[PDB]
């Protein structure tokens, strides 16, 4: 019977250790796909592989949860944690150890967990965690400006008067409200000034002195 | 976890002068408020919302 | 210093190629569908109110001098009058 | 006319609203007597009904489906060299999976992802039976018995109508071979469906180069053998003439490129219809269209041939668009180096013109690094502009770092300190920390070298080394002394060219040699400069403070920074000490290793290494001898001891020493004779002159891999070490220190494997011409590098 | 003494056999739950210790190979050639040189979770001994042996706990060793039958990743065919108590306590408590 | 390792006669490991016999005389020779001698001399057994075509397509002819009858099972010698049975189970067959009445039987032999004759049992 091993998979991490909530929880899986717990255990393993740093598996046990039935009354968890399975592959490396800023790293982790927290707080405004939401992209929206600015400041001392005004530029349309796009505010004025275009570094010189930090 | 998300800077959107019209505020990545007031940092409901009986 | 002219340094282009046969075939009232197809689209522009795309053709060979064509559009609310401005060489 | 007891208790095992509740009976009957007609040969007969028990009467009516039980696991036993991966990934697709009901139907389906792959693989007569094990009702599992079939044999290849080159010369260019000899291994009767089609197409090509324009395959016959040990294959070509090349037409938009390719298309007269070269040309004016903004060009080729005169000629329609224009340069893939790092080696600039030379210029910039595996270029295409393109490379991170601390405590050597942290990059910078703290029970050498690659944005590098030796041999006699040495080292280095590369810098060097043996290649140098004490005694301290410019220049043009296939990379150190130090001398040392194919697959690599080292002495000095030129070991010459190639010092006659309880090798003392006396140990020459040279073999017996790691090699080296400064008038019985003509030569096999966690190099030579003194052995083990 | 003194050229054999054969952890290390279907490992050991007067021991035993994993019904079979090229640095202060140990040879490993430890090794080498004498005008000396050797291991494991196993392990080996003679006195060919026995408390908790396995043993040496011809030979028994450790990780295949002690006998064989550690990043 | 069974052991001798008579002389370098269609042939008493190296010899049923070894398969006149794969097959039938290769080169010696030997081109490789009909010498290739070729140079060069199937098994079906119209055995399991004056209508039957199979690898194949009795031809072929059709170009047809490739023997009204499982069997011409089995000899790749003096002798793959009689095939002789095993066929006349082992060593046992 499935009954007898449903019944001892009550042990967690808060209870036994990372290792021995998984051993009874895959054999419900495969041997019983619809059975009488078909939606439980794929609750259960996403969170199970989320503190045994069980990463890149238990984003291919996200994509299934919506897959086989988008019609879920409490969605917002499995969309909840998608978004902390991306920010897991950020800063929490040997890099994190040492306190260094990795701003200017992959932001291909960083930009996958804004489109699925930005359907969570607009789709369901009322959830649960839609204040955690909201004080986690924050955050994301920080990270992937300031990693523009990195790229603008090697631009700047290799010395391309192009692609300095294009990044801020890009970043004027992205971010426009946040402390890399003000911080990377003189570096598109001198880019205006080392070529013959005086005519565009008076406009961003009306705007820095107009919003003083 | 971290204690990052929730010590970062706050937003605030820099004006703009008289002759320029700033238009350029037309694309993605923006924040809605959507009245957030709950549990943030670790104290957090991680346990998965299992569905009770009718 | 001593490593001012002794270090390589590479070619540093920049902007879009301006040849200068294809650059005096625009006019005055002329649309921005012909002029992005003659010329190209612009690398940068002026988003600020008006509407001014520069046409800058830089290019800097390895400590041997800096040189730059610059030629700026301004055009109007639809998109017609053209205001020529070429610049043969920078200051 | 209802039924009322319709539901019974043996249809909820699998379903309720499927099995069960799949034909409303109960409140939906219509018809008057058809209720049997309407659910059980209508309904109930194709998803796992299989009773057709005709229903009774109203009073002992029952249906009673027993429903087959479900599979549990599918345990494919007697693994006959097959993975078991690869087998049930076919049988999800196609056959049954894991927990799936089945109704007792599945007997050719899965015979079609097993029995039919063997037939693909070549196992003819595979009679594989899956046969359900006795178990209760709960998770019904099954055996996999499994009777593997006759192998992928091939007996004879044959092809007909070769009228020009013969049927030998075709096997050796084919992928698809028969025997192999002993000269190699891989190239038996391995037949295979895929590479069937592989050689054939190399059949077609073969001809092609050559001239046969006209060349045509016809169907290829593969015929079996009657009780089946081998399979034939037969294929029909029938040939044409060799024809001749007329001359070339480049019709279309040229863009102003009317010159440099008429000149690039330019035939010879009196040449053939070459395959390879009209395959060569397409892609040459596509490069070349490429170093000016035209990135994706339309070109074709028109073939007119001409059996009158047997002739033919080309004609290309060059359609070059647009000049495309990079728009953004994005990095994936750097997850533990930052975008500061990969933005330095890119030679094309973010909003120019898309030059597809400088492109290919930085990607191969990025793997002459040695921090990535696998680099690509993939150029998209921005939608909204019609001439916008954005650069992605999608680089994979590799593990940059070793952290050696092997120490270990015995029971009366001593604490073993050996910290060997080496890496090329500290945290994603780009700096290179290495330090190695040795530290012996009383060689307590510790070293740290921090390199900045980058100081100025050109290029310009500075970096810096604090060795710290510390070597006290107050035991042995085999060239041993106390030494104790320390020093800082300042180098900045800047490029000059896209591959050569100077340096200069200071340096202090401290050095104090006390109570050293004496001998003549030593008290030569001692009696030069300083002071000239008895050759009676023991416990001469001499304490010299260098002050050394080191200089040098490094050129690398290699395919690769991990481990190599193609290329050359020539380095050189030199130094010389300023006027006003303890010593005025000079050193000159140079390396080389080239990597030529000679192939093009790049699997049979020559490698050729060349290592030539002089040094003497300005204004009178003898080359001070911590600082000479050793031979021998490993990864110099394999097939000799650890810098036992040179000259060998005659040692002076000795009076007294620690305590010599008669068994020390101090020579004119009561154990030995009273003259001059010989040794056995080698000190070291002033010059070098090391030339191998490797045949890097294909993949041998342990073929595993996963990336590139094993790689088996076997060698030919030479060498010798002479003292340029050897006195020969005033010693005849001792051989010549000073001729460069005693070469040394061995030969052997090597095995190195790039394995992260054991990067050791073993290798066992034998050398074939040695001379007298030099100790040889024969199995050689490091770390490299 | 001078016959005793030029016994100890003559005991090279036996100090060898000792050496040339080893336990499961000095070759495959802990062969627990491995899906690798042919995989080569690094290992290098190396002892040290003077057995009586001074000797200098500074034998580096190294072997490399490969595996074939073939499952059956539980019941494995390994196969691969290995190499054993040892560099035995072992001399007295009286006579000086080294022995270049050559060999090679394979192994069939049947060993299993269940506790079916059934292993046969097999292998050839060939021993170049070369060693340079003083007293009685000896002198330089080269000649040349072979071994052939026939491991047969036999043992089984009973899981009374769910991480500490004891595995009372066997050994019984044969040598086909011959003899040499001088030029300036001689051996014959013996057959040795050396076994050992003893258990092996193995805390394996391979739960995670981290595998660590925390070995003992208490194993005892003990010489069933002694020979008394070398003068004669001499009766010694041996103690092999030696505690293992293990640290498996996908970035640690290191930090491993290998070490092994004795108690009583004339011989010095290892350190007392000395280990490595390395790590990839 | 081993596939399904293995070879079956060998059961006791009976021996009630004296098969002493043996001479061996090893011609040419040996088939080997190759499957070919090399069987000796005679015509006067005089005993011919090749290799596929070429070495072409002519010896006698007596003890072997007029011995000429001429080297057919030669291909080179520069430094030195190369074989040609000659495996198509010696035919003696008016005063020339016909092999095939696998070369396209179907050479014609002569009888006294044997060195001029003209070749004629052909589509193909040439495998079949060569027979001649009215002076023209039948060709069935491995490409599926009928190449009738003339005794004199080979003018009338006709060619007709019949079946390609895919992953064939052989196509060294040997046709024979009924009262003008030659019968030739397909490759995709159809029966062919056209005559022989340009190539007339086909008239096709599919025989085969591999049509209702659905994976197939080897299924559709029929390689036969159908001689036929009073205007029957009887043509078997690989997984099905005898197809005893009419000369009058009918459709009906039906076989039973069982077919291999391998030949039989007509009797009249007694035929002996053999099957994949090689057991040798005996049927009739209408149906089967007393279908009795030898499940002696299960896996052992038994060769093509011949009938030699009322007894059935089939080799084996060693060198044994199997001496079976006729009313109910219980006697067996075995002699060890041969090492290297034997694979053609077996042919006798007029009193002479000629085979040819793998080795090329022609034997005339006679008991």
């Amino acid at each position: 019977p499935p009954n007898e091993i449903y019944a001892t998979a009550q042990q967690k991490l808060q209870d036994g250790n990372w290792r021995q909530a998984i051993t009874q929880l895959e054999a419900l899986d495969n041997r019983y796909p619809f059975g009488p717990y078909s939606q439980q255990v794929q609750l259960d393993l996403i969170y199970a592989y989320y503190k045994n740093a069980d990463l890149p598996l238990a984003q291919a046990a996200i994509d299934r949860f919506i897959r086989l039935n988008p019609t879920h009354p409490n969605i917002d968890y499995v969309m909840y944690m998608r978004g902390l399975t991306n920010m897991a592959l950020d800063d929490s490396a040997l890099q994190g150890f040492f306190g260094v800023d990795r701003s200017d790293r992959d932001p291909q982790h960083a930009r996958a967990a804004f489109s699925d927290f930005s359907k969570l707080v607009r789709g369901y405004p009322n959830s649960q965690y839609t204040t955690d939401a909201t004080k986690r992209l924050v955050f994301l929206k920080d990270r992937l400006a300031k990693y523009e600015y990195s790229v603008a400041e090697y631009y700047t001392e290799r010395g391309a008067w192009v692609a300095v005004v294009n990044r801020v530029e890009g970043m004027l349309r992205d971010y426009p409200d946040t402390q890399a796009t003000r911080d990377a505010l003189p570096l598109m004025e001198n880019a205006y000034r080392q070529m013959q275009m005086n005519a565009q570094a008076e406009k961003v010189a009306k705007i820095i002195a107009a919003n003083s930090s | 976890g971290d204690e990052a998300y929730l010590e970062a800077a706050p937003l605030a959107e820099l004006h703009a002068p008289a002759g320029m019209i700033l238009p350029v505020t037309s694309g993605d990545y923006a924040i809605p408020v959507t009245n957030g007031s709950g549990a943030v940092g670790k104290a957090l409901d991680i346990r998965p919302p299992a569905q009770p009986l009718a | 210093s001593t490593l001012e002219r002794v270090v390589y340094r590479p070619d540093i282009n920049q902007g879009n190629y301006l040849t200068a046969n294809d650059v005096s075939k625009i006019r005055v009232g002329m649309t921005q569908q012909q002029v992005a197809y003659a010329l190209g689209t612009p690398l940068m522009s002026d988003p600020f109110g008006t509407n001014t795309w520069f046409y800058v053709f830089r290019q800097q060979p390895g400590h041997e001098g800096v040189t730059q064509q610059t030629l700026t559009l301004t055009f109007n609310s639809s998109g017609v009058l053209t205001n020529i401005d070429n610049k043969p060489a920078l200051s | 006319f209802v039924v009322k007891d319709i539901h019974f208790e043996g249809l909820q095992r699998v379903a309720v609203g499927a099995a069960l509740l799949s034909m409303p009976v109960r409140t939906g009957d219509t018809v008057n007597d058809e209720d049997i007609s309407n659910t059980i040969r209508a309904l109930f007969a194709t998803g796992n009904f299989e009773d057709v028990r005709v229903l009774r009467d109203g009073d002992t009516l029952l249906v009673q489906v027993k429903e087959r039980p479900t599979i549990a696991s599918i345990t494919f036993s007697g693994n006959k060299s097959v993975k078991d991966d690869m087998l049930k990934q076919n049988l999800e697709a196609s056959g049954v999976r894991v927990g799936e009901s089945l109704d007792r139907t599945t007997i050719a389906d899965i015979e079609k992802g097993l029995e039919d792959f063997y037939y693909s693989v070549g196992k003819y007569s595979a009679s594989v039976k899956a046969v359900v094990t006795p178990l209760p009702r709960n998770r019904v599992d099954l055996k996999l018995v499994f009777q593997e079939g006759v192998s992928a044999e091939i007996q004879q290849i044959n092809i007909v109508g070769n009228h020009a080159f013969t049927t030998d010369e075709l096997i050796s260019h084919f992928q698809l071979r028969d025997e192999v000899p002993w000269w190699n291994v891989v190239g038996d009767r391995k037949y295979q469906k895929q590479k069937l089609a592989g050689d054939l197409e190399t059949l077609r090509s073969y001809y092609l180069d050559r001239g046969y324009a006209r060349f045509n395959i016809d169907s290829t016959q593969v015929s079996l053998t009657p009780d089946k040990k081998g399979i034939y294959v037969t294929v029909n070509i029938t040939e044409g003439d060799q024809y001749k090349l007329s001359g070339v037409e480049v019709s279309g938009n040229l863009a102003g490129h009317s010159a440099e390719i008429e000149q690039l298309t330019k035939i010879e007269p009196g040449e053939l219809y070459n395959g390879t070269k009209v395959t060569k040309m397409e892609d040459d004016i596509k490069k070349l269209l490429g170093r000016y903004g035209y990135a994706y060009p339309r070109v074709q080729s028109m073939p007119e041939i001409n059996d009158a005169d047997k002739t033919v000629k080309l004609r290309v329609n060059v359609d070059a668009g647009n000049r495309f224009y990079v728009r953004k340069i994005r990095f994936e893939g750097n997850d533990t180096s930052k975008d500061a790092v990969l933005r330095r080696e890119m030679r094309q600039m973010e909003g120019a013109w898309l030059g597809s030379d400088l492109v290919d210029q930085g990607k191969e910039r990025l793997n002459r690094l040695g921090f990535f595996e696998t680099v690509d270029t993939d150029t998209q295409r921005v939608p909204g502009s019609p001439d916008q393109v954005d650069v992605v490379y999608k680089v994979k991170e590799r593990n940059t770092g070793s952290f050696n601390f092997g120490i270990c405590y015995g029971t009366e050597s001593g604490v073993s300190f050996q910290a060997g942290v080496q890496q090329d990059n500290w945290l994603g910078t780009g700096y290179a920390v290495g330090i190695n703290g040795t530290k012996n029970d009383y060689q307590t050498y510790a070293e740290l070298s921090v390199t900045n690659p980058y100081f100025t944005v050109d290029g310009v590098s500075l970096g810096g080394r604090l060795f710290y030796n510390d070597f006290q041999a107050d035991d042995a006699d085999l060239s041993d002394y106390t030494n104790k040495s320390y020093g800082t080292d300042v180098t900045l280095g800047f490029p000059i060219n896209e591959y050569n590369s100077l340096r200069a810098g200071l340096g202090y060097v401290h050095n104090s040699l006390s109570n050293m043996q004496p001998q003549v290649a030593m008290w030569r140098y001692l009696y030069s400069m300083g002071e000239h004490p008895s050759t009676s005694d023991q416990d001469n301290s001499f304490k010299t403070d260098d002050f050394t410019f080191n200089y040098g220049w490094t050129y690398n043009k290699l395919d690769r920074g991990y481990f190599p296939t193609d290329g050359s990379r020539v380095n050189l150190t030199g130094k010389v000490t300023i006027p006003g130090s303890d010593n005025e001398y000079y050193k000159v040392t140079l390396d080389t290793a080239t990597y030529v194919p000679i192939d093009d697959d790049h699997k049979w690599v020559v490698l050729g290494r060349t290592r030539w080292g002089y040094g003497d002495g300005l204004g009178g000095k003898e080359m001070p001898f911590y600082e000479n030129f050793y031979a021998g070991g490993s990864s110099t010459v394999r097939g000799f001891q650890s810098n036992t190639i040179g000259p060998k010092a005659v040692y002076f006659p000795h009076q007294a020493s620690n305590y010599d309880p008669d068994y020390d090798y101090e020579c004119a003392t009561q154990d030995g004779a009273k003259d001059l006396c010989k040794s056995d140990d080698a000190v070291g020459g002033n010059a070098m002159a090391v030339a191998s040279l490797e045949f890097i073999t294909p993949t041998p017996f342990i073929s595993d891999k996963y990336a590139n790691s094993v790689r088996t090699s076997f060698f030919w080296d030479m060498g010798t070490v002479w003292d340029t400064n050897w006195d020969s008038s005033q010693y005849s019985g001792y051989p010549d220190y000073s001729d460069p003509s005693n070469i040394r030569m061995s030969a052997g096999i090597a095995l190195q494997w790039m394995s992260p966690l054991c990067p050791l190099v073993f290798s066992y030579a034998q050398p074939f011409k040695k001379y007298d003194g030099d100790k040889a052995e024969q199995f050689q083990f490091n770390i490299g590098k | 003494e001078a016959t005793r003194n030029a016994a100890a050229l003559f005991s090279v054999d036996y100090k060898a056999f000792l050496n040339e054969v080893n336990n499961l952890n000095k070759r495959m290390g802990d062969l627990r739950d491995i899906n690798g279907e042919a995989g080569a490992w690094c290992r290098i050991m190396s002892g040290t210790g003077s057995a009586s007067g001074g000797f200098s021991d500074n034998y580096t035993h190294v072997q490399v190979g490969v595996d074939k994993k073939h499952e059956l019904d539980g019941l494995d079979l390994f196969t691969g050639f290995t190499v054993t090229h040892t560099d035995s640095s072992a001399s007295a202060d009286v006579f000086s040189g080294k022995t270049k140990s050559v060999g090679a040879g394979l192994y069939a490993s049947a060993m299993f979770d269940s506790g079916a430890y059934i292993d046969l090794i097999g292998k050839y080498v060939h021993h170049d001994n070369e060693y340079t004498a003083t007293f009685a005008g000896l002198g330089t000396r080269d000649y040349s042996t072979h071994s052939w050797y026939a491991g047969a291991e036999a043992g089984y494991r009973y899981h009374v706990t769910e991480d500490a196993w004891i595995e009372p392990q066997a050994e019984l080996v044969y040598g086909s060793v011959s003899g040499k003679q001088f030029a300036w006195m001689k051996d014959k060919d013996y057959n040795p039958l050396i076994g050992r026995t003893g258990v092996d408390v193995g805390k394996s908790f391979s739960g995670k990743d981290w595998k660590v396995t925390a070995r003992a043993g208490l194993g005892y040496q003990f010489d069933l065919l002694a020979n008394g011809e070398t003068i004669k030979g001499e009766k010694d028994s041996r103690m092999l108590m030696s505690v293992g450790l293990n640290a498996e990780i996908r970035d640690n295949v290191r930090f491993g306590l290998e070490f092994e002690k004795s108690a009583f006998g004339k011989y010095n064989v290892d350190n007392a408590v000395c280990a490595n550690f390395r790590y990839s990043f | 390792e081993e596939d399904v069974v293995k070879m079956s052991p060998l059961p006791t001798v009976e021996n009630q006669f004296t098969p002493t008579t043996a001479w061996s002389t090893s011609v040419g370098s040996g088939i080997g490991n190759f499957y070919s269609n090399l069987h000796p042939a005679l015509a006067d008493n005089v005993v011919y016999a090749a290799d596929r190296a070429g070495l072409v010899k002519a010896l006698n049923a007596d003890d072997g005389k007029e011995i000429w070894s001429v080297s057919l398969a030669e291909k080179d006149g520069w430094f030195s020779k190369e074989p040609a794969l000659l495996s198509g097959g010696v035919t003696v039938s008016g005063g020339h001698v016909y092999i095939g290769s696998e070369k396209a080169q179907v050479y014609a010696l002569n009888t006294s001399d044997g060195t001029v030997a003209w070749q004629t081109k052909v589509a193909g490789e040439a495998l079949s057994r060569p027979v001649v009909s009215d002076g023209l010498v039948l060709i069935h290739t491995s490409n599926g075509q009928l190449q009738a070729l003339n005794e004199a140079d080979g003018a009338v060069k006709w060619t007709v397509n019949l079946d390609m199937p895919s992953l064939s098994l052989r196509g060294e079906s040997a046709p024979t002819t009924a009262f003008g119209a030659a019968v030739v055995g397909g490759d995709n399991g159809r029966v062919s009858a056209v005559l022989m004056e340009q190539g007339q209508m086909i008239w096709q039957q599919r025989i085969s099972q591999a049509t209702g199979s659905t994976e197939i690898d080897r299924l559709s194949d029929v390689d036969t010698t159908p001689v036929v009795v009073n205007g029957v031809v009887f043509a078997l072929a690989y997984n099905g049975n005898l197809t005893a059709l009419d000369l009058r170009s009918g459709q009906i047809m039906w076989k039973r189970e069982l077919g291999s490739v391998n030949d039989f023997i007509v009797d009249g009204n007694r035929i002996y067959l053999v099957d994949q499982n090689d057991r040798v069997m005996a049927l009739t011409i209408d149906g089967g009445v007393t279908l009795w089995t030898q499940s002696d000899l299960l896996h052992r790749l038994l060769t093509s039987p011949v009938l030699y003096n009322g007894n059935l002798v089939v080799g084996d793959s060693e060198g044994y032999l199997h001496w079976i009689n006729v009313e109910d095939g219980r006697f067996v002789a075995q002699q060890k004759v041969d090492s290297s095993g034997f694979q053609t066929e077996p042919v006798a006349a007029d009193g002479k049992l000629l085979i040819q082992a793998k080795d090329g060593t022609v034997y005339s046992i006679t008991r």
